[PDB]
Formats: structure tokens, sequence, C-alpha cells
């Protein structure tokens, strides 16, 4: 009634959230974050 | 089949001139930043045996088949006697005779933006290519000068991708990466390598 309840929800959350988390809404926004921090990095070196 | 002919020979300095290209439009503040501290990097590392010159003139009317002589003297007072034309063609064999002596020299011309520019010229020198990333990139470098530098934003932009437009095979070196020290590094390397090619 406890571990294997809490194994079953937390497995079925973690599928959930891959599933989730490769929506093109996500994976947009994952890539706009990414692109700005890549940014930042020739931006720091060019000030330097 | 002589309305050009051109000759199988060509007469070019001993030691190839080096110019600075990008990565925006010189005589801006960004552009002046980049190339002086490479130029500094230059003078202190090959120290006793590298010698700077700034072309302060104009260096594009570098021609060769155009007339035996045009403006000889200033005293014909001639189109070409009291134009621009008679002092760039004085400053080609400057860079000719510090070839000779070895020593090998760069061009701190503040015309010259693009290779083509200079690539059909007697001069034919070595190109070194400064380029940010991506343009997103140089924006914001650019705002980080002050107020003075957003009036000229605009024409500072469309000198960078027009020079980017233009193939990688026109330069001879790239600098492509961010870091000074070791796109420093980058140019020390290959220097070096043309040292030994010539001793």
């Amino acid at each position: 009634g406890s571990f294997f309840m809490l194994n079953l929800v937390l497995g079925v959350l973690s599928g959930e959230f891959a599933k989730e988390r490769e929506r093109v809404e996500n994976r947009r926004a994952f890539l706009k974050l990414r692109r700005q921090q890549q940014i930042e990095r020739e931006l720091n070196g060019y000030l330097e | 089949k002589q309305a050009e002919h051109v000759p199988p020979y060509d007469v070019v300095p001993s030691m190839r001139p080096v110019v600075l290209v990008g990565p925006s439009l010189k005589g801006y503040e960004v552009t002046d930043m980049m190339q002086k501290a490479l130029f500094d990097f230059l003078k202190h590392r090959f120290d006793g045996r590298i010698s700077i010159t700034r072309v302060t003139a104009d260096l594009s009317l570098a021609k060769r088949s155009v007339l035996n002589n045009p403006g000889k003297r200033t005293i014909i007072e001639r189109s070409s006697a009291r134009s621009s034309i008679a002092e760039v063609q004085s400053e080609i064999e400057r860079i000719f005779e510090l070839a000779k002596s070895l020593q090998l020299v760069v061009l701190d011309a503040d015309t010259i933006n693009h290779p083509a520019q200079l690539a059909k010229t007697s001069l034919a020198p070595i190109i070194v290519f400064v380029k940010v990333s991506s343009p997103k990139v140089l924006q914001r470098l650019i705002r980080s000068r002050g107020k003075s530098q957003m009036k000229h934003l605009t024409v500072q932009m469309m000198a960078y991708d027009k020079l980017v437009q233009c193939p990688p095979e026109s330069f001879d070196v790239i600098l492509d990466e961010n870091q000074l020290e070791d796109a420093c590094e980058h140019l020390a390397e290959y220097l070096e390598v043309y040292w030994r090619a010539t001793h």
C-alpha cells in the first residue's frame, strides 16, 4: 500500500514528464534558452 | 590579343604584408579595438623582427595597366596630378622597401574593408579575418560602447554581412573564435610557420 504505490506513482509521473518535455512548445523554449546562453559566452569573450 | 595581355609574372613584395579586415567598418570603436589588441600582440611577441606601418591615406587605387605615367609631375596642373593618386602610388613601393629588408610588415589601412578591394593590386597581401560568430553578438557588442555608436549602428551592420557573404577562400586566415588568447596563438603559430618557411 505504500512502497509499491509510491513506485508506481513515481514511474508514471516520470514517464509523463519525459513525454511532455519533448513537445514543440517546451523544445522551442529550451532552444531559445540555449541560444541565449550561447550568445552570452561569446559576448563575455569579446568584451574581455 | 593585346587588349589585356596579362604577363605570366607579377612583381610582389618579398615579404607578404598583413592586412586585418573585419569585423565591421574601420575607423569605429569596436573594429579599432579588436584590431589594436592584435596589433599590440604582434608588436610585443615578435618584437625586434616586425615593423608596423600605418597607411593613413587610401590604398585601393593601386593600378598598373592604366597609363604609362598618369600625373608624373605636380606642376602639370592635371586632374590626376593634383588628385590623391600621386601619394597612393608613391606609397606602393614603400611596402616593397619594407619587404626587401626581410622584416615582416603589416598594413593599418583604414579604407579597405573587403579582401576583393585589394586583391587585383600588386601587393598580394596576407589578409586576416577577425569576425563575430553571429550578428546577434555583434549588435550587443556595438551597444556596449555607448550612445555615440548607436547613431552609426545601421551602416555598421551591412558592412558585416557583406564581408561575411564573401567566400572564405578569399581570406588567407580566419579568426572565428571569441577567446583573445587562443585566437592570439592561432595567428602566432601561423606566422611562426611562415617564418620557418622562408628561412
